[PDB]
RNA sequence: AGAGUGUAGCUUAAAAGCACCCAACUUACACUUAGGAGAUUCAAUUGACGCUCUGA
């Protein structure tokens, strides 16, 4: 159950839109994240 | 009386893959990304071109090895979504169960060496494991003389499983096989414990 | 603005949700209770068949202080 | 009155707290690339605390650092039982939604 | 094979009260407001469908 808390959102009131871009860190490991501007697909070199 | 002592451990290798939504799940994903766009406060086309190409050129893993296998119960990848536990074969010279990994302790041996010393006595490999307590999970009891059989419980954080196609039988079970692999009563009751999550 | 239909359908969709976690919570306390009892019971017979491993199952390990495990993924290495 | 045998039926203080191997205090530290999911992660897990009676003290938060950013959470536990502890951490390993990183860290 | 037997989680409650959950206010909890699901195992006090224990 990795699911139960995932589909959750944030509840203040001052904010941008924000988009799930597809984040990688070192080795590939695709994890979604609330990003501003979608990429779609980051990677840290 | 003469009592044979014996313990166990129920290995829990976790989900490296979270599990799927389910489309109850993604609707309200839609809910929620529409309240979003509604409660929210405030050339781009070829940058949203560029990215979403950036993202098209290099294909994601896939979240299932499994289907493509269907046979491959030894390897340590069976499942992603959900936990494995390990199940190896036992023949003993009056019975011939599929037994959870058992091992032998003497008084000289705490509960907690017994299940690190069970940790490689059968894989034979490099396995990294860890222990939470020297509380147990599941004991039971079938005698002939006494005895009983305490299967205790371990994570795995990284594993050097190496040969696997060792000589044994190690099948990976989740939750469905316990029940098909283990008939008597003593070995179908893992579930209780066993995270089913 | 928002129309009668869609508003129907927030509200269906709420308590399809609420049914749905309650299921889910209430299967989670379940395997709560299920395995608590299960602990209760082994160190029971623990204790009946072993006066001296009793003692030493109630401490505690010392290496959980810095514990560290991560979380699932998507795409495994 | 003091002489009669209702004295001290309107005393209360003594009810109210103005002020066996067991933990001390934890510090469950939960950095995510998300402030929805560090915060939703942070009530499921206080929502857990609270259904099994375990004291609760701070839930604050770290600031925050930039090198994109990460939020990070703070959850402090007292109060844990050999085989409770064993279930407490076991269902946290079990049920981390995404990519989230716990702890079981402690004070200073 | 035998015993205890039996209202949703609990009730020397008789279809109820506590429990329980999400939504908003909360960092968070809590409170409060809005909502949500829920049972007397089946046949005539009795017999037999399910759980626990004692054995093999």
């Amino acid at each position: 159950d990795s699911s139960r808390a995932s589909l959750t959102r944030v509840h203040r009131q001052a904010y941008a839109r924000l988009y799930p871009v597809l984040l990688v860190k070192q080795d590939g490991s695709t994890i979604h994240i609330r990003y501003r501007e979608p990429r779609r697909m980051l990677a840290m070199p | 009386s003469p009592w044979r002592l014996l313990g166990a451990l129920c290995l829990q290798r976790p989900p490296v893959v979270s599990k799927p939504l389910t489309p109850l799940q993604e609707e309200m994903a839609s809910l929620l990304q529409q309240i979003e766009i509604e409660r929210s406060l405030y050339l781009a086309q070829d940058l949203e071109d560029m990215w979403e190409q950036k993202f098209l050129q290099f294909k994601l893993g896939a979240r299932i090895t499994e289907a493509d296998e269907k046979n491959d119960r030894t390897s340590l990848n069976r499942k992603l979504d959900r936990n494995l536990v390990l199940l190896v074969r036992e023949k003993f010279g009056d019975q011939d169960v599929w037994i959870l990994p058992q091992a032998e302790w003497q008084p000289g041996e705490t509960l907690r060496g017994t299940a690190e010393r069970t940790l490689a006595t059968l894989s034979e490999n490099n396995m990294e494991a860890k222990f939470l307590g020297n509380a147990p999970c599941g004991h039971y009891t079938f005698k002939f003389l006494g005895a009983k059989v305490f299967f205790f419980k371990a994570l795995l954080l990284t594993g050097d499983f190496s040969q696997a196609g060792n000589k044994g039988h190690h099948v990976w079970v989740t939750k469905d096989e316990l029940g098909d692999y283990l008939k008597p009563k003593y070995l179908a009751q893992v579930r209780r414990f066993v995270s089913d999550l | 603005e928002l129309t009668f239909e869609e508003t129907e359908r927030r509200a269906l969709l709420l308590k399809k949700w609420s049914l749905y976690k309650q299921q889910e919570r209430k299967m989670e306390r379940d395997t709560i209770r299920a395995m608590l009892e299960a602990q209760q019971e082994a160190l029971e017979e623990l204790q009946l068949e072993s006066p001296k491993l009793h003692a030493e199952a109630i401490k505690r390990d010392p290496n959980l202080f810095p514990f560290e495990k991560e979380g699932p993924h998507y795409t495994p290495p | 009155y003091k002489t009669k045998p209702t004295h001290g039926i309107g005393k209360y203080k003594h009810l109210i707290k103005a002020e066996d191997y067991e933990y001390g205090v934890l510090n469950i530290h939960l950095t995510a690339y998300d402030m929805t999911l560090a915060e939703s992660y942070a009530q499921y897990v206080h929502n857990l605390c609270n259904s099994l009676s375990i004291k609760v003290e701070e839930s604050y938060a770290m600031p925050t650092k930039t090198i994109l950013t990460t939020h990070e959470r703070v959850v402090q536990i007292s109060g844990l039982s050999a085989t409770f502890a064993e279930i407490f951490l076991e269902i946290i390993q079990s049920s981390l939604p995404e990519g989230v990183r716990l702890s079981v860290k402690e004070h200073t």
